[PDB]
């Protein structure tokens, strides 16, 4: 209240705003510099649009999750800062120099098979951790995967993440960006789990060679169609019990499509193991889709050339 | 930090409120009144005891930083509970919390018109105060209660429903009546509660085959000397609390 003691909440003024780095799909993210040490950080402002119920419950959730998740492959919340009418709140994270979407959209950037192996390894290890801690990321995409100047991958943007549990769960279906959204969600599933993040891992893995999102739908129907043109068609034979809320109840799906995952990517990938793992990630039935644990065990991470450190690039 | 919200008795003596001339015993009463208001409102709002307990820890911690002279309990309690209900996933609407806080504090008064400037202001006062709480606590809102550890222990001791239920009662009342939450870790406070419940019920937990006392399996730091010191403190405040001990009194 203008002149109130606040030992554990520092004013954001301690950091110097250098550049906006979130204008596309997200709210207010800034690259900033600690005014005394020079430490680079990222400042995410907590948005107060239609916040009629005080401090956003959504932000309380994200903060709770960020405080819980402490791992080499998960972004690190340093602290929460205030700003001394009305006054804002910022989430302060250690800055990461690159993002997978950026490196992939850069023709000059080039990955060896060894480094692609490493990227996937860190990503899947991050996912294993978060899931082990009963958290679903729910927003898997190249742009949400960051890489430090030292080649350490971090899962970022937990704003849509949520805790999950073990009669049925009614989690939100308004989850995951369309291109990365798994079949389950597109078919209206609300009792989903960690396999949603793995489908997203699959899309990203394939993107490491194609350099472009493999399935770029415009609507849920277009997305479902695109998925069918790649993974074969949604069949109770392929996906036991798929025939339950749609499949026939409108959502006009294909019927003749046959799996072309390995054929369509055969060009770009070439490595047998990489193609096999992608095939096991982009599985229709969430229950038959490989988990992070088994994916990490896959021969792709345990055959030559073995995973190597990131120097490509710089 | 690990010791951020744990204080020595000297640190508890030199509190923010003490700096503005509030006697130690007066400050303890201000804390007990706030915990009672939180319990009263919480019951009416139909939130869990867990939510109420979380709001009580917020209050306790809040007043290790702020003074009762600047922030009255009757203003902080509704904001603390509004926050705790959101944190603990039982969100209650702002208008709702305001209506309940008002009836608890002014039974004979009538809630202002939800269109009045006086009502619009008290809505804003809550929001402002929730924000001051978040910042005082430095956004560390995840609370470990000792009830978690009591359940663990009362099973790993094979206690009657009765013994376990008496222990939970001790745990809840230790939040209302003491500052143990600002001094001892929840596993330690849990040991204090189980110990007192046993003394009250004339229950004796037998020594393990190894020669280890039950509490050694709960917290390595814990000593019988401390347990007896703390159970005595808790029992004395409980004897001072009318009708509280009646709740656990075996009349047979
Ligand atoms: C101007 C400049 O140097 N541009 C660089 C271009 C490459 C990527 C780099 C970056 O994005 N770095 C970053 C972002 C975050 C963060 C926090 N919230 N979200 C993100 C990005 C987001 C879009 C996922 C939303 C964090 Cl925590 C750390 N480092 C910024």
């Amino acid at each position: 209240y203008d002149d109130n003691e606040c030992p554990f909440c520092d004013e954001v003024s301690k950091y110097e705003k250098l550049a906006k780095i979130g204008q596309g799909t997200f709210g207010e993210v800034f690259k900033a510099r600690h005014r005394k040490t020079g430490q680079r950080v990222a400042l995410k402002k907590v948005l107060m649009e239609n916040e009629k119920e005080g401090f956003p419950i959504t932000a309380l959730r994200e903060i709770k999750i960020l405080q819980l998740l402490k791992h080499e492959n998960v972004v690190n919340l340093i602290e929460i800062c205030r700003t001394k009418c009305k006054g804002s709140i910022y989430l302060v994270f250690d800055f990461c120099e690159h993002d997978l979407a950026g490196l992939l959209s850069n023709v000059l950037v080039k990955f060896t098979l060894s480094e692609i192996k490493r990227v996937m390894q860190m990503l899947l290890n991050g996912l294993f951790y978060i899931h082990r801690n009963k958290i679903l990321h729910r927003d898997m995409k190249a742009a949400n995967v960051l890489i430090t100047r030292d080649g350490v991958l971090k899962l970022a943007d937990f704003g849509l993440a949520r805790a999950f549990s073990l009669n049925p769960n009614r989690y939100t279906n308004r989850v995951v960006t369309l291109w990365y959204r798994p079949p389950e969600l597109l078919l209206g599933e609300r009792d989903y789990g960690p396999p949603i993040d793995l489908w997203g891992a699959g899309c990203i893995m394939a993107e490491m060679w194609t350099r472009s999102p493999i399935m770029q739908g415009n609507t849920e129907q277009h997305q479902l169609a695109l998925i069918s043109q790649l993974c074969g068609s949604i069949t109770p034979e392929v996906w036991p019990n798929v025939d339950n809320y749609e499949l026939y109840e409108k959502l006009e799906l294909v019927k003749g499509q046959k799996r072309k995952v390995k054929d369509r990517l055969a060009a770009y990938v070439r490595d047998p193991y990489a193609l096999d793992l992608i095939d096991k990630l982009l599985v229709l039935d969430p229950a038959q889709r490989i988990d992070s644990e088994d994916a990490l065990e896959h021969d792709f991470f345990w055959s030559d050339p073995m995973p190597s450190d990131l120097k490509g690039m710089l | 930090n690990n010791k951020r919200w744990y204080f020595t008795r000297e640190q508890l003596e030199n509190s923010p409120s003490r700096a503005f001339g509030v006697d130690p015993d007066k400050e303890l009463s201000y804390r007990q009144q706030a915990a009672n208001l939180l319990q009263d409102m919480g019951q009416r709002l139909n939130v869990s005891q867990l939510t109420i307990n979380t709001a009580i820890v917020y209050m306790h911690r809040f007043y290790m930083i702020q003074s009762f002279t600047r922030f009255p309990g009757n203003s902080v309690a509704p904001a603390a509970l509004f926050l705790a209900a959101k944190v603990e996933g039982q969100p209650k609407k702002l208008e709702h919390v305001i209506r309940v806080a008002h009836t608890c504090l002014h039974p004979q008064e009538s809630l202002p018109d939800t269109r009045s400037e006086a009502y619009l202001q008290q809505v804003q006062d809550l929001v402002i105060l929730e924000s001051i709480i978040l910042q005082t606590l430095g956004f560390e809102l995840t609370i470990d209660h000792p009830h978690t550890h009591v359940v663990k222990c009362t099973q790993l001791v094979r206690a009657s429903k009765d013994l376990a239920q008496t222990s939970y009662f001790m745990a809840t009342n230790s939040l209302h009546l003491t500052t143990f939450s600002l001094q001892y870790t929840p596993p330690v406070v849990a040991c204090v509660c189980i110990h007192l419940a046993c003394k009250w019920s004339n229950w004796e937990i037998p020594v393990s085959t190894d020669g280890k006392h039950w509490w050694e399996y709960v917290d390595a730091t814990v000593t019988l000397e401390l347990l007896d010191e703390l159970t005595h403190e808790l029992l004395q405040i409980l004897e001072k609390t009318p009708n509280r001990l009646k709740r656990i009194w075996n009349w047979r």
